[PDB]
RNA sequence: UGUGGCGGCCAAGCGUUCAUAGCGACGUCGCUUUUUGAUCCUUCGAUGUCGGCUCUUCCUAUCAUUGUGAAGCAGAAUUCACCAAGCGUUGGAUUGUUCACCCACUAAUAGGGAACGUGAGCUGGGUUUAGACCGUCGUGAGACAGGUUAGUUUUACCCUACUGAUGAUGUGUUGUUGCCAUGGUAAUCCUGCUCAGUACGAGAGGAACCGCAGGUUCAGACAUUUGGUGUAUGUGCUUGGCUGAGGAGCCAAUGGGGCGAAGCUACCAUCUGUGGGAUUAUGACUGAACGCCUCUAAGUCAGAAUCCCGCCCAGGCGGAACGAUA
RNA sequence: AUGACUCUCUUAAGGUAGCCAAAUGCCUCGUCAUCUAAUUAGUGACGCGCAUGAAUGGAUGAACGAGAUUCCCACUGUCCCUACCUACUAUCCAGCGAAACCACAGCCAAGGGAACGGGCUUGGCGGAAUCAGCGGGGAAAGAAGACCCUGUUGAGCUUGACU
RNA sequence: UUGGUAAGCAGAACUGGCGCUGCGGGAUGAACCGAACGCCGGGUUAAGGCGCCCGAUGCCGACGCUCAUCAGACCCCAGAAAAGGUGUUGGUUGAUAUAGACAGCAGGAUGGUGGCCAUGGAAGUCGGAAUCCGCUAAGGAGUGUGUAACAACUCACCUGCCG
RNA sequence: CGUGCGAAUCGGUCGUCCGACCUGGGUAUAGGGGCGAAAGACUAAUCGAACCAUCUAGUAGCUGGUUCCCUCCAAAGUUUCC
């Protein structure tokens, strides 16, 4: 079961891809999970499922929302072991609902929090965190 | 006309009465329920907060992704000279609840305990209790005290011991050791009036109140932090950029009509220094302080199981805005109330623990020393002139 | 209190049948003042008059959750009723909105009061002064629930209230340890595995407890570790001037900039959040009244986010037990 | 469906070029298309135009604007969610030292009462003197309501009111 | 007594109040009930009262009615009904009984007949008006449950025990 | 700032800056009158008619006030015509 994490990417981010779908932008439009309380910005990190629009990609996909998940984070998280780890980008691809990707494979690492949690990611990996 | 939408409120509405505490030392408000079934022991304890550091564990609960796997946790260091009893005192039950009873003292008081008795020890002829003692040597003076300890036996039903710290022992600048009662709780008034007396000027050490991995909760006041504002003490919004006069603050009071202003709602003013009970604090280690032997020092506190190096939990430089670590000491898991230097009531708890969370036995593997006063790299100092070679001092 | 809002009685009929599971035609008894009306009792030597920002409390006519009864309730679900107002009821686009409508998340996105809660608390974006432009009317000065652009938000040091900080009262003066009258009050909801691809079901589908492991929402602390501050003006660089010049630095309302101890500090770092009693709906044991029955008339049982005491916070023009006493 | 065509009542003619849900269209958040995950918004056409229309000016356009309006790349403490620092006050002391305002005053419930009391009635209660704050209440202060109505009270404007 | 759903609303007849007016009572107050006043001593009263607050039942005061897990407690006055109850309590009419009722506990509940008109069927059982006798201790051209028609199981009416 | 330093200031940001530019002295225009790149602007802190004296104590079916005691009697808000 899930160990939290220290997170940072709220409603209205975009992050990068890492599928060969046509697909550069994500657009983060809200968190699913969250119930909510006054005035909180709703914020998802590393291994949640993410709400998404796309921005800039291939004619078919613009306008309409999938549900993404997100993979690499810029947000500092502690895992229990100790240490802080960190990546260089924010980095995630497009689910169907269920939990099974869209591309063939995945350009970069993945976070073993998010390569442990998703049955259907960790063997596109290229190197898991 | 109502709340547009909805949200839940700022603060705690028993802890109410913010103001800065009586008393300097945490009161115990209430200790356990005996049962004559169990042999005689003390409850409370004192000690002083001294740090904070590292661990690092092996962990076992099967079920959770952390199994057989090493955190690292985090600790505080309390240090407890063992304690000097000089008296007991009797309680008795009534129906408007509690009178105290009679009271008697040791032949023997010492003079961090004669301190305790003044508002000034400068000036003072330290004429407290020279007649008192007196008694426990003329043949008039063991019949009227063991009248008494006849009466405690016939009447009272709750009795109390009361013992002195060590400040003679601990780095800090003062001298003045404090009294508290303790409950003793068990055996038949009898039993627990003939353990008592027979303890008068002994020394009780830590050893013997707590024991390994267990569940203490922890008695204190709060590091201070002067008149403060609302949005500090209460946890409100701040107002948006344009406001005339100010956006720290709440913006409306209250409503027209029941045209007064209510104590549910939020104002300036004093925060912190308040008394506070937090529960449920683990022990993961009771220490052993400097004992000398033939010869040479024995100093291996921190000396785990693990990796046996010749150090203590003292760290490079000491501890910081407090001093060094000889007396004894025990290990709590998580953070604590109060200051650096400030006195620490322990306990045990009121109710009975069975969860697993409770049950779960410790061993370490490595405990921090790098000092805190800086930035650290290095674990003791002769590891350090094994690293760097010799410096232009040498 | 007509209109609005909410609810009862009677029962032709809707419902494959069957008035009443769930509804209710012709009719008729009422409640509310979160609708507009009626009227003008009070204020014209003045109660600051639209909606949003922020904060608390109450109601409940119960949207979730707790506890139960009924269905045209086989299971998943869905519907009506009971005690229950403990704890919540969110993020966005167009609009000045009160109202409206769409995206998404969700246990759920119930409704209202508090001078249509709240301008010496804010904002002035709308209406409702003086400038300006049209689109109807008039011969005209001028006029528009027809639209537009720009248009200054004054005071607190007095009483109270509320928050905190000194003190007052008694037992001869003074100091140590303590008891507790009365007040304050706290925790909350949700996934996964397991039961289990099981009960139930001819199919499609698809439950539950006890036991594990995490999570939200709220509260009380804390600085070992990551993160933020930095005028230790701590030590590297560096621009313009200035002491003849090298070594030693100064002024440019902190010169700029690089890394930075201590202390403060963040769901942006870690730590903790709990026990018993009487009983509401309701379901029941013995048993009359009323030779038989019957939860009720006398007697006896179980029972819950409610209630109350405790755990915790503050300690009375309330005491107590102990030592020194010029 | 649609209306090129045909008649028929009327006035001094009866709206010809163009141009629209506009700084001008009640119904209205008019409807097809375009920009957004979602748009009473902005822009591109459709004209039925309550009340568009030609020196009472009509349609267009390079430069220009402290003018009105929309959307994209940049960048940010405007927000999620607030932290810490510096300057001056505020604070405490010596010296100097004014104002507005003031029937009498100043703890609450409900009841009646000129129908929303600090004083009345029934209950709850009431313990010297005071330092810092706050902005619920005094239907707080500030000015013989600037809105409306009356007055056999006026003035600035205008014509077919009367002289 | 006129308008109005009604109003602590607009409008009129007769008398008496209040305004101008205090005093006992209705806790409370212009109008409601008693009585109208120079300064006071004894006495008896009105309307209203007689647990304490508060003068007066601190009477061996009378006969009944009523229990509420939202009881009830006085003219104007300050909270409300249609509809319902096997709580208990008074009343009104008419039947069932030692010739053996009312519980309860047992045995019967027929054929011509499936009575005819309608309908794909109307075996007694949506429906329509019509609605008889052989047998008897007693069995109705039928009280309900059930089916496409029935089947199959009750109840009207009588019997044994019981008093 | 708003019982101010000011009976219209001060601060950061702003518009113009070789032209219908921006200012000193001497001079002409006077209250139903002057002057106006036109807001009813300006005419000595006053402007949809400036200031000073008089006529003047201007008029008011409307506001506010209206000074010593005891004694005796004690009303009206309805009717015609404005």
């Amino acid at each position: 079961a899930k160990f939290r994490i220290s997170l940072g990417l709220p409603v209205g981010a975009v992050i990068n891809c890492a599928d060969n779908t046509g697909a550069k932008n994500l657009y983060i439009i809200s968190v699913k999970g969250i119930k909510g309380r006054l005035n909180r910005l709703p914020a998802a990190g590393v291994g949640d499922m993410v709400m998404a629009t796309v921005k800039k990609g291939k004619p078919e996909l613009r306008k309409k929302v999938h549900p993404a998940v997100v993979i690499r984070q810029r947000k500092s998280y502690r895992r229990k072991d100790g240490v802080f780890l960190y990546f260089e980008d924010n980095a995630g691809v497009i689910v169907n609902n269920k939990g099974e990707m869209k591309g063939s494979a995945i350009t970069g690492p993945v976070a073993k929090e998010c390569a442990d949690l998703w049955p259907r990611i960790a063997s596109n990996a290229g190197s898991i965190a | 006309s109502h709340r547009k939408f909805s949200a839940p409120r700022h603060g705690s509405l028993g802890f109410l009465p913010r103001k800065r505490s009586s008393r300097h030392r945490g009161k115990v408000k209430s200790f356990p329920k005996d049962d004559p079934s169990k042999p005689v022991h003390l409850t409370a304890f004192l000690g002083y907060k001294a740090g904070m550091t590292h661990i690092v564990r092996e962990v076992d609960r099967p079920g959770s992704k952390v199994n057989k796997k090493e955190v690292v946790e985090a600790v505080t260091i309390v240090e407890t000279p063992p304690m000097v009893v000089v008296g007991i005192v009797g309680y008795v039950e009534t129906p408007r609840g509690l009178r105290t009873f009679k009271t008697v003292f040791a032949e023997h008081i010492s003079d961090e305990c004669k301190r305790r008795f003044y508002k000034n020890w400068h000036k003072s002829k330290k004429k407290a209790f020279t007649k008192y003692c007196k008694k426990w040597q003329d043949d008039a003076g063991k019949r009227q005290l063991d009248k008494d300890f006849s009466s405690m036996k016939k009447y009272c039903q709750v009795i109390r011991v009361l013992a002195h710290t060590q400040m003679r022992l601990l780095p800090l600048r003062q001298k003045k050791a404090h009294l508290m009662e303790i409950q003793v709780n068990g055996g038949t008034v009898a039993e627990k009036l003939d353990w008592a007396r027979e303890r008068l000027e002994q020394q009780v050490p830590v050893s013997q109140v707590f024991g390994q991995d267990e569940m203490i909760d922890v008695i204190g006041v709060t590091k201070g932090k002067g008149y403060k504002g609302v949005t500090s003490r209460w946890h409100t919004k701040k107002l948006p950029r344009k406001t005339h006069r100010g956006l720290r603050k709440v913006a409306c009071i209250g409503a027209w009509h029941p045209a007064r202003v209510a104590f549910s709602v939020a104002r300036a003013g004093q925060k912190g220094y308040h008394h506070r009970t937090e529960i449920n604090k683990k022990i993961y280690k009771i220490g052993q302080g400097y004992l000398i032997k033939d010869g040479k020092l024995i100093k291996n506190n921190a000396s785990t199981d693990y990796d046996l190096s010749d150090k203590s939990i003292n760290p490079l430089g000491g501890f910081v805005h407090y001093g060094e670590v000889t007396n004894d000491f025990v290990m709590l898991k998580g953070c604590v109330v109060g200051t650096k230097k400030r006195v620490l009531t322990l306990r045990k708890s009121l109710l009975v623990q069975t969860k697993r969370r409770a049950l779960e036995k410790i061993d370490l593997k490595f405990i921090d020393t790098t000092s805190k006063f800086g930035h650290g790299r290095f674990q003791t100092v002769e590891e350090k002139k094994a690293f760097m070679g010799p410096l232009k001092k040498d």
